[PDB]
RNA sequence: CCGAGGGUAGGGCCCGUGACUGGGGCGAAGUCGUAACAAGGUAGCUGUACCGGAAGGUGCGGCUGGAU
RNA sequence: UGGGAGAGGGUGGUGGAAUUCCCGGAGUAGCGGUGAAAUGCGCAGAUACCGGGAGGAACGCCGAUGGCGAAGGCAGCCACCUGGUCCACCCGUGACGCUGAGGCGCGAAAGCGUGGGGAGCAAACCGGAUUAGAUACCCGGGUAGUCCACGCCCUAAACG
RNA sequence: CGAUGUCGGCUCGUCGCAUCCUGGGGCUGAAGAAGGUCCCAAGGGUUGGGCUGUUCGCCCAUUAAAGCGGCACGCGAGCUG
RNA sequence: GAAUGCCGGCAUGAGUAACGAUAAAGAGGGUGAGAAUCCCUCUCGCCGUAAGCCCAAGGGUUCCUACGCAAUGGUCGUCAGCGUAGGGUUAGGCGGGACCUAAGGUGAAGCCGAAAGGCGUAGCCGAAGGGCAGCCGGUUAAUAUUCCGGCCCUUCCCGCAGGUGCGAUGGGGGGACGCUCUAGGCUAGGGGGACCGGAGCCAUGGACGAGCCCGGCCAGAAGCGCAGGGUGGGAGGUAGGCAAAUCCGCCUCCCAACAAGCUCUGCGUGGUGGGGAAGCCCGGGUGACAACCCCCCGAAGCCAGGGAGCCAAGAAAAGCCUCUAAGCACAACCUGCGGGAACCCGUACCGCAAACCGACACAGGUGGGCGGGUGCAAGAGCACUCAGGCGCGCGGGAGAACCCUCGCCAAGGAACUCUGCAAGUUGGCCCCGUAACUUCGGGAGAAGGGGUGCUCCCUGGGGUGAUGAGCCCCGGGGAGCCGCAGUGAACAGGCUCUGGCGACUGUUUACCAAAAACACAGCUCUCUGCGAACUCGUAAGAGGAGGUAUAGGGAGCGACGCUUGCCCGGUGCCGGAAGGUCAAGGGGAGGGGUGCAAGCCCCGAACCGAAGCCCCGGUGAACGGCGGCCGUAACUAUAACGGUCCUAAGGUAGCGAAAUUCCUUGUCGGGUAAGUUCCGACCUGCACGAAAAGCGUAACGACCGGAGCGCUGUCUCGGCGAGGGACCCGGUGAAAUUGAACUGGCCGUGAAGAUGCGGCCUACCCGUGGCAGGACGAAAAGACCCCGUGGAGCUUUACUGCAGCC
RNA sequence: GAGCUAGCCCUGGCCAGGGUGAAGCUGGGGUGAGACCCAGUGGAGGCCCGAACCGGUGGGGGAUGCAAACCCCUCGGAUGA
């Protein structure tokens, strides 16, 4: 439930922030955290090469349990659930039983105080990971491994979830959170429930001063530019386009679709993306 | 106004000492041509 | 001290008037189509929405104050 | 107190028919559409047929001159939460009643906000016909919307 | 063209006369008053404002009159810009 | 003899400008060959959130002392940051190193690259971050947390004693963290004292006083006290912390829990050791057995790793503690005590500046700490002042124009001008009071007013203390006094109305543009399934991201509101297993050269044969585009209506002479005496129009218009006055420019604008202060304009390639 | 060559004083319960005023300068992009 506030400054009049209520442990688990080290958007070079980058708040990064059959069979308590700022979703501390401590994306539903285990056995709750074949079809589910043993990749990011389809052989059929049907192979690991945070969308960033909280520096438009600069760059007073409408080196930017032709992965994506 | 030349004694033998300049085909260029040269200095002193 | 009133400044209601503009009434024999009254030639009406020179048309839902 | 009927209301679940789209197969010269046609679709293999899949929306028969609700309105099936109401017994309170300016709530459809959803349908719009014209009626497309959540709107031939 | 700074204003003038006013005249379709028209005349004078960057022009209030031109469209080693 | 030639020398301009902040000087005495300028004293002025003091950087002997004055010093010079010489910098505890890690750099392993080289986990390097033991005073011409004095402390080695499973680069804990706000208690620092110590003072009308003036502390081990921080103890289980583990984590039981205890800091005290003024006397000496006490204010510092709230979610590693492994348990570690040991480098001086960066002893620039008092509401603001430091390295006169900075001005009040440009006005605080419109915050300090000093009296509340006194902080009422005036000096908004643009705060052309430009939240399209797309790189490898479609790239639009229409023929992009075209290659009909021949060698048709293109569709918040003529109404006029040509389709809503309107100062209305501007309308829109968004929009703006009030030297229209210069005298003394010059006016002449030619006119020789018409004055080989088969940036459906992609 | 400047990374530091008074919280009222209203507390913010600090709006001065961008007056931000 996005906060609002009262227009007591002129930015404040649109600025909404996340509630935070599912937040239930304030400070990270020391022994989970390393430094973050900004780049900037520099690569090992020094170049720039994504731009408009840097400047945002320091953060720690927090060490999250991306396997989950690391631990097959060993019930975990949901200890906490916490904040995270290197992504949008909310994060759970998880006590095993053992005495290890893992972090996991939060899913939506949890509750602190439940268990969650992994497993080819473990039950269809909210919270437990197994691999894809021994999930009902039907399934919501998210942290999908995308290849056996080679860590959770899709469906992370607050409120996503992928949906299970249907099988053919090996591989189960998931809908994506892109609305891409893939076949995802069966001993691909998957965590029942969707990604937590829902509400995440609907935060609205109110002022510039925000974005450059989050690292985001000013985007510059083309049609700002000099020719030295960029395709829309240069025009006596404004100018249309005047071209294809074109990126800063070039590309057509508007239809033009750029995934490898003769991928491999192609044989294994059904039907690409709608809407 | 602030002008260009702001000494540091650090910087200076840092960027142009006598171990950046071997450190590197070019700056060895620059030690063998000053050298070939005659100059009493191949490199500017610094304090240090 | 209070004090008719005069002055300064700012509000409230009303009246008159105003380039231009909105529709309304009225007006023996103007121009355009024919929406309604018969199943009025697409039953009509209807709140709303959108569109169209105009009456109107269409969508959704409602009424019979509709015919056969 | 004991009982009853009922699409009364809300939440979750879930079942079959149908349309569309996708995949496989089989097959070939048309299909569609109309007052008649054209646009449209089709040998790049359509229509018609079989199997698989995906998804939304509505619930056939029962069904009624029926039932429930204060109205608006409510129809597959199931569970749960819940309102109203009628009958029997004649047991309890002892006029505690009627109405009700204001107030508060509810309030078809359309519409509006923010998310979602989108099969069919369809304002707008495009095209084909008709026509003197045809910003229509008929035909082929088609976007809001029609669906869900929350929040607004508060109108009506909201009629007996 | 190894630079003759360009519009308007301001300031400071000075000159021409094809004279706007003031002085002197002839003709008048000059009764008077007031005009018209031409001649002589450059001594002096020839206002303040609204608009516009404006020169110009229009307008307001006046005036005896609110003249027209030259001086590198006078004047930026004088100002403005 | 010329090349705006080159190098050097020397002229001219000229005894001219200038002598570098307008904080400011005067005199006496000394010294010396020589003194405005050096030293000393007295008077005067200036800074005092500095123009004082302490660090860091940078500089590198500039520090102190003697002797000097050629040059340096904008003058002088006896002086100096100058010349010569001698001296001067002292550390276990300060800072850095023999400690740690950050970005980054480097880099065993490993990866990549024609060479050179590029990467790269560990590890290593890397600090103003972490970690770590010294405070006060005295001493020198010059260093001092360094020497010395007093009182404290650290580590290393070795020994003694007690204790214990000792033991690590390995495990674990801790180290360890944000922003805003902030509690208690202290300290720094400050104010006051009628108390305590002091040389003295009584003036000029008065005061011998509860008088004036000066001062009234600093450091300190253990112990103690106050205030804070940190921390549960025990037991059983144990599969996790890449071996082990008694540690840590996890489960359980019991006891403890706003505590306590233990521990660690800060502050107070504390054996002891220091300091100690005014004044007077010649840095010293006295004062002085100096006194060293009470009250108040009180941090942003300390206790600290404190507390609360918040979202943007806030280093590492070592030191240290704990666990155990090899080992070893004659050892080893822990605690106590004792003796011994303890290295390298810096330390002078300048440090908002005459020593650093600016060529200069240059009005500029330079990070951190301290920065006293009083009053003004507060404060680091302002004025004045303490300590401390200065008067800015040319002076002396004069009292013209003119210029600068400044003050005032009769009557008028924007008439000034492109424009109220500039300068007035206003101006702090308390109180009263405040409009349209609004997104309900705002607009707002709206506007507009009133109050403001001093004195006596009465009185309310808080802090400290004790509930009181005293000191301190917020008030309340009554009565008075003075002046032209009570934020009495200084610091301190002019206001309103109404348009255009841009929502807003932000950003920008360092050094002519700060804006309407850029950015911005927000909206839409589009690409991207992750070894993502995209970007940098030959590559490896990186960024994207230790992210994963609620995410990442690209593009346009630009808060918000209401909206965003029609065209898919052309270009783009998207889809399309047919068809057409299509390279290498496949195929080899059929020819050819040569050889006696086998053969060797070459040309080669049909046909099969990608991407691309053609072709068929889609697509606008993709590139884009959104008609012409003629007719028509019962007054005229105009055309709801019609006809016809053309288109891919003919511009919708909304707006409109506009930041767009050419004709144009369109026309009408408003405002003005008067209005090419302005505002409101109209619509024949030269040439608006819907995300190169259309129309609006509260708030906002050093944006650009228009108006009004207030007030003014802007002006009619100028006058006076101040200071700094200009001027004169002494000192020091440039510059661009310069063919040479014995360098007048007119009218002509002349390459067409003549001091220089002709004719006339005028004119004794040489300066000084002034003004700028001329010397087509200076400056700069015109930046406009053209020319050169000159250059460069940029564009594209110019050509031709290349990367990249297919 | 990034000792100037531009961006970014790491690690530190700095922002006198005054003003306005969001959410929340407490209580009161309110109702079937609610929304909600009132008061107090509270202390938010690319909030307001204004030094330091960062700027560079308008004018004036300077123009062989104090200065190859300075000086005076005025003006913008000043808890934040
Ligand atoms: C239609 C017009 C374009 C006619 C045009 C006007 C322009 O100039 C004039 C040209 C004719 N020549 C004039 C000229 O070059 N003048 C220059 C001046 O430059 C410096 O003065 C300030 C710059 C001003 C002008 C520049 C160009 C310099 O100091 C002066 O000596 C002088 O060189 C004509
Ligand atoms: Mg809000
Ligand atoms: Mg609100
Ligand atoms: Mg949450
Ligand atoms: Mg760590
Ligand atoms: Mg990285
Ligand atoms: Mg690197
Ligand atoms: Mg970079
Ligand atoms: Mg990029
Ligand atoms: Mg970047
Ligand atoms: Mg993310
Ligand atoms: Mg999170
Ligand atoms: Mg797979
Ligand atoms: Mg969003
Ligand atoms: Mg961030
Ligand atoms: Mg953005
Ligand atoms: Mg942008
Ligand atoms: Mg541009
Ligand atoms: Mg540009
Ligand atoms: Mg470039
Ligand atoms: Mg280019
Ligand atoms: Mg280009
Ligand atoms: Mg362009
Ligand atoms: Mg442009
Ligand atoms: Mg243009
Ligand atoms: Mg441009
Ligand atoms: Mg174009
Ligand atoms: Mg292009
Ligand atoms: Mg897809
Ligand atoms: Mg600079
Ligand atoms: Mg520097
Ligand atoms: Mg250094
Ligand atoms: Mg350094
Ligand atoms: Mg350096
Ligand atoms: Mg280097
Ligand atoms: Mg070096
Ligand atoms: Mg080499
Ligand atoms: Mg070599
Ligand atoms: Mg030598
Ligand atoms: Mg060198
Ligand atoms: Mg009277
Ligand atoms: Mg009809
Ligand atoms: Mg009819
Ligand atoms: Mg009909
Ligand atoms: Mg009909
Ligand atoms: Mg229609
Ligand atoms: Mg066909
Ligand atoms: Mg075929
Ligand atoms: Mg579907
Ligand atoms: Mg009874
Ligand atoms: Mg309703
Ligand atoms: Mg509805
Ligand atoms: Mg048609
Ligand atoms: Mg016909
Ligand atoms: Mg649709
Ligand atoms: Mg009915
Ligand atoms: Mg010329
Ligand atoms: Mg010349
Ligand atoms: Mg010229
Ligand atoms: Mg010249
Ligand atoms: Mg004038
Ligand atoms: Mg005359
Ligand atoms: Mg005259
Ligand atoms: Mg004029
Ligand atoms: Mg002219
Ligand atoms: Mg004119
Ligand atoms: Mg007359
Ligand atoms: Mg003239
Ligand atoms: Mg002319
Ligand atoms: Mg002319
Ligand atoms: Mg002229
Ligand atoms: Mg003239
Ligand atoms: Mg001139
Ligand atoms: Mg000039
Ligand atoms: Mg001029
Ligand atoms: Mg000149
Ligand atoms: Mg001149
Ligand atoms: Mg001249
Ligand atoms: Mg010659
Ligand atoms: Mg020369
Ligand atoms: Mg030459
Ligand atoms: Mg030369
Ligand atoms: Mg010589
Ligand atoms: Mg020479
Ligand atoms: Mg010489
Ligand atoms: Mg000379
Ligand atoms: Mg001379
Ligand atoms: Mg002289
Ligand atoms: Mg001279
Ligand atoms: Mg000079
Ligand atoms: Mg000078
Ligand atoms: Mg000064
Ligand atoms: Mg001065
Ligand atoms: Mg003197
Ligand atoms: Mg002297
Ligand atoms: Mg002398
Ligand atoms: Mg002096
Ligand atoms: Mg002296
Ligand atoms: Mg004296
Ligand atoms: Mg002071
Ligand atoms: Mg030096
Ligand atoms: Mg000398
Ligand atoms: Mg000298
Ligand atoms: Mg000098
Ligand atoms: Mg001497
Ligand atoms: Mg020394
Ligand atoms: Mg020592
Ligand atoms: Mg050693
Ligand atoms: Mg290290
Ligand atoms: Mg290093
Ligand atoms: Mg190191
Ligand atoms: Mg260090
Ligand atoms: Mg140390
Ligand atoms: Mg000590
Ligand atoms: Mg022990
Ligand atoms: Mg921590
Ligand atoms: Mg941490
Ligand atoms: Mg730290
Ligand atoms: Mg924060
Ligand atoms: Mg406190
Ligand atoms: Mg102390
Ligand atoms: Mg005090
Ligand atoms: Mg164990
Ligand atoms: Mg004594
Ligand atoms: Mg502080
Ligand atoms: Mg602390
Ligand atoms: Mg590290
Ligand atoms: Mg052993
Ligand atoms: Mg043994
Ligand atoms: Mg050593
Ligand atoms: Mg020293
Ligand atoms: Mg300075
Ligand atoms: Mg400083
Ligand atoms: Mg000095
Ligand atoms: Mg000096
Ligand atoms: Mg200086
Ligand atoms: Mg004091
Ligand atoms: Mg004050
Ligand atoms: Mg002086
Ligand atoms: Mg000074
Ligand atoms: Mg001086
Ligand atoms: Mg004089
Ligand atoms: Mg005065
Ligand atoms: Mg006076
Ligand atoms: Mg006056
Ligand atoms: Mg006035
Ligand atoms: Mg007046
Ligand atoms: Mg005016
Ligand atoms: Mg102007
Ligand atoms: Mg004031
Ligand atoms: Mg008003
Ligand atoms: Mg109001
Ligand atoms: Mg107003
Ligand atoms: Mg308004
Ligand atoms: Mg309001
Ligand atoms: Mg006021
Ligand atoms: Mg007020
Ligand atoms: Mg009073
Ligand atoms: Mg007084
Ligand atoms: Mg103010
Ligand atoms: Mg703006
Ligand atoms: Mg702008
Ligand atoms: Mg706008
Ligand atoms: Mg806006
Ligand atoms: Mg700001
Ligand atoms: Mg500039
Ligand atoms: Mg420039
Ligand atoms: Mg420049
Ligand atoms: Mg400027
Ligand atoms: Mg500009
Ligand atoms: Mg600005
Ligand atoms: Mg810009
Ligand atoms: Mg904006
Ligand atoms: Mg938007
Ligand atoms: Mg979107
Ligand atoms: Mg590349
Ligand atoms: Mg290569
Ligand atoms: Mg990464
Ligand atoms: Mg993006
Ligand atoms: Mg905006
Ligand atoms: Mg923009
Ligand atoms: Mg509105
Ligand atoms: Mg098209
Ligand atoms: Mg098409
Ligand atoms: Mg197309
Ligand atoms: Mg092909
Ligand atoms: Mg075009
Ligand atoms: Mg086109
Ligand atoms: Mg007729
Ligand atoms: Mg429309
Ligand atoms: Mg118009
Ligand atoms: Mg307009
Ligand atoms: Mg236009
Ligand atoms: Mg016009
Ligand atoms: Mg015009
Ligand atoms: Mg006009
Ligand atoms: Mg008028
Ligand atoms: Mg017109
Ligand atoms: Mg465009
Ligand atoms: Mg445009
Ligand atoms: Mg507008
Ligand atoms: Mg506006
Ligand atoms: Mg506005
Ligand atoms: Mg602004
Ligand atoms: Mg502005
Ligand atoms: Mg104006
Ligand atoms: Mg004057
Ligand atoms: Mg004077
Ligand atoms: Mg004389
Ligand atoms: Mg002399
Ligand atoms: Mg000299
Ligand atoms: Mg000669
Ligand atoms: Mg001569
Ligand atoms: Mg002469
Ligand atoms: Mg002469
Ligand atoms: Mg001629
Ligand atoms: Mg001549
Ligand atoms: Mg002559
Ligand atoms: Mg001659
Ligand atoms: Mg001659
Ligand atoms: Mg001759
Ligand atoms: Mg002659
Ligand atoms: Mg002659
Ligand atoms: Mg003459
Ligand atoms: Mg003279
Ligand atoms: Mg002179
Ligand atoms: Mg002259
Ligand atoms: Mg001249
Ligand atoms: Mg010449
Ligand atoms: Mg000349
Ligand atoms: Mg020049
Ligand atoms: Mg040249
Ligand atoms: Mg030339
Ligand atoms: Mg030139
Ligand atoms: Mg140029
Ligand atoms: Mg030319
Ligand atoms: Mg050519
Ligand atoms: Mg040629
Ligand atoms: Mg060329
Ligand atoms: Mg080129
Ligand atoms: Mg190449
Ligand atoms: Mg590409
Ligand atoms: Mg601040
Ligand atoms: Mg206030
Ligand atoms: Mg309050
Ligand atoms: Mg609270
Ligand atoms: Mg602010
Ligand atoms: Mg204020
Ligand atoms: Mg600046
Ligand atoms: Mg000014
Ligand atoms: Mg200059
Ligand atoms: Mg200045
Ligand atoms: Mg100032
Ligand atoms: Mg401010
Ligand atoms: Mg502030």
């Amino acid at each position: 439930a996005v906060k609002k506030f009262k227009p007591y400054t002129p930015s404040r009049r649109f600025m909404t922030v996340a509630d935070f209520s599912e937040i239930t442990k304030t400070e990270p688990e020391k022994s989970l955290v390393k430094p973050l080290k900004k780049t900037g958007g520099r690569n090992n070079q020094g170049r720039i090469t994504v731009r408009f980058r840097g400047g945002g708040h320091k953060r720690l990064y927090r060490i999250i349990d991306f396997k989950r059959w690391d631990k097959v069979g060993i019930p975990a308590k949901v200890a906490a659930i916490e904040y995270d700022p290197n992504r949008s979703a909310r994060i759970a501390l998880l006590h095993y039983v053992d005495g290890e401590k893992r972090y996991i994306i939060a899913p939506d539903g949890l509750q602190v105080g439940q268990q969650v285990v992994a497993g080819p056995d473990a039950p269809i709750q909210v919270g437990n990971a197994l691999p894809l074949r021994f999930i009902p079809v039907g399934t919501v589910v998210h942290a999908v491994e995308l290849e056996p043993k080679k860590g959770a990749k899709l469906a992370r990011a607050a409120g996503t979830s992928a949906q299970i389809q249907g099988r053919e052989g090996d591989y189960v059929i998931l809908r994506l959170p892109s609305g891409e049907l893939r076949k995802v192979h069966g001993e691909c690991y998957a965590t029942v429930g969707a990604v937590g945070n829902a509400d995440h969308k609907n935060i609205v960033l109110g002022k510039a001063g925000r974005s450059r909280w989050l690292g985001r520096r000013p985007h510059v438009r083309g049609a700002a530019m000099n020719p030295v600069d960029h395709p829309h760059g240069g025009g006596e007073g404004r100018a249309p386009r005047g071209r294809p409408p074109a990126s800063p080196w070039g590309w057509q930017t508007k239809g033009l679709k750029t995934r490898k032709r003769r991928k491999p992965s192609s044989r294994f994506i059904i039907a690409r993306r709608k809407k | 106004m602030k002008r260009t030349w702001q000494p540091n004694r650090r910087k200076r033998a840092k960027t142009h000492g006598f171990r950046a300049r071997m450190r590197t085909p070019g700056g060895r260029k620059v030690l063998k041509r000053r050298r070939q040269k005659g100059r009493w200095r191949l490199t500017p002193a610094v304090r240090k």
